[PDB]
C-alpha cells in the first residue's frame, strides 16, 4: 500500500515540472506587437 | 489624441494605457483601473520579468490603432513634453522636464510611429536617463540604466 | 523447527529482479524532467 502511492506521486511531480517549463519558455512571444511564434515552438516545443 | 486613455484610481490619474497594433498594454506597477468601460472587462496576461501586462484589441476599436516600427536610427526624437535625443543607447532628457506619475507615455518617431515606453528614470545634474521598455525583430528587451526610480 | 527464522531481505532472485525494472522506469522518467527545465531556466536567465 505504502509503495504505491510513493510510486504515484514521483510520476505526478514529473508532470508539474514540464507544464512549468512550457509556460515561462513561451511566455515573451505573447507580448510583441505582430511577433509570430516560430513553428518549432509552436508546435514541437513548449507548445 | 484617441490613442490613449487614463488610468485612475479612487479618482487619482496613476498613469496611463496605450493602444498600439494589435495589442493593448499597460504597465504592471500602475494601480487602478481603465476608464474605457469596454477595455475594462478584458482579462489580461502578467510578466513580472518586464513589467508588462498587455490583452488582445477588440474588433470594433481597430481603427485607432497606431502604426509602428523596429528602426532606430541616432537623431532627436518627440514625445509630450518635448525634445528627446538618442545617442549611445540611451534617451536623453533635459532635467526638470518629467515628474512622478506621468508614466506610460509613448515616444514617437518622425513620421509618428511609436518605438518606446517609458516607465521610470534617473536624476542627474544637466541631463537625465530614462528606463524603458523596447523591442525587436520577434523579441522584447528592457533597459534601466544605473540609479533609475519609477516615476 | 531445527532452523532460523528469516529478515526482510530474504527474497527470492525472482522478486528482486521485478523491483528493479519498476523502480528504474519511474526514475527515469523524474531525471528526463528535470533536465528540461534546467536549460530552459538557464537560457532566459542568459538571454536577458
Amino acid at each position: 500500500s505504502v509503495a504505491s502511492f510513493v510510486l504515484l506521486s514521483m510520476v505526478g511531480t514529473a508532470v508539474g515540472m514540464c507544464v512549468c517549463a512550457r509556460r515561462r519558455c513561451i511566455t515573451p512571444y505573447e507580448l510583441t506587437p505582430g511577433a509570430t511564434v516560430p513553428f518549432l515552438l509552436s508546435l514541437l516545443c513548449c507548445v | 489624441n484617441d490613442c490613449i486613455f487614463e488610468v485612475k484610481h479612487e479618482g487619482k490619474v496613476m498613469g496611463y494605457a496605450c493602444l498600439v497594433g494589435d495589442k493593448v498594454m499597460k504597465p504592471a506597477h500602475v494601480k487602478g483601473t481603465i476608464d474605457n468601460a469596454d477595455l475594462a472587462k478584458l482579462a489580461f496576461k502578467r510578466s513580472s520579468k518586464y513589467d508588462l501586462e498587455c490583452a488582445q484589441i477588440p474588433v470594433h476599436m481597430k481603427s485607432d490603432a497606431s502604426k509602428f516600427t523596429h528602426e532606430k536610427p541616432e537623431g532627436y526624437y518627440n514625445w509630450h513634453h518635448g525634445a528627446v535625443q538618442y545617442s549611445g543607447g540611451r534617451f536623453t532628457i533635459p532635467t526638470g522636464a518629467g515628474k512622478p506619475g506621468d508614466s506610460g507615455r509613448p515616444i514617437f518617431d518622425n513620421k509618428g510611429r511609436v518605438v518606446a515606453i517609458v516607465l521610470g528614470g534617473a536624476n542627474e545634474g544637466a541631463r537625465t536617463a530614462l528606463s524603458v521598455v523596447t523591442w525587436n525583430k520577434d523579441i522584447v528587451t528592457k533597459i534601466t540604466p544605473e540609479g533609475a526610480e519609477e516615476w | 523447527a531445527s532452523h532460523t527464522t528469516l529478515g526482510v531481505q530474504d527474497i527470492s532472485t525472482t522478486a528482486m529482479s521485478w523491483v528493479q525494472k519498476i523502480t528504474g522506469g519511474v526514475g527515469l522518467i523524474v531525471a528526463v524532467a528535470a533536465l528540461i527545465l534546467i536549460v530552459v531556466l538557464c537560457v532566459s536567465f542568459s538571454r536577458h
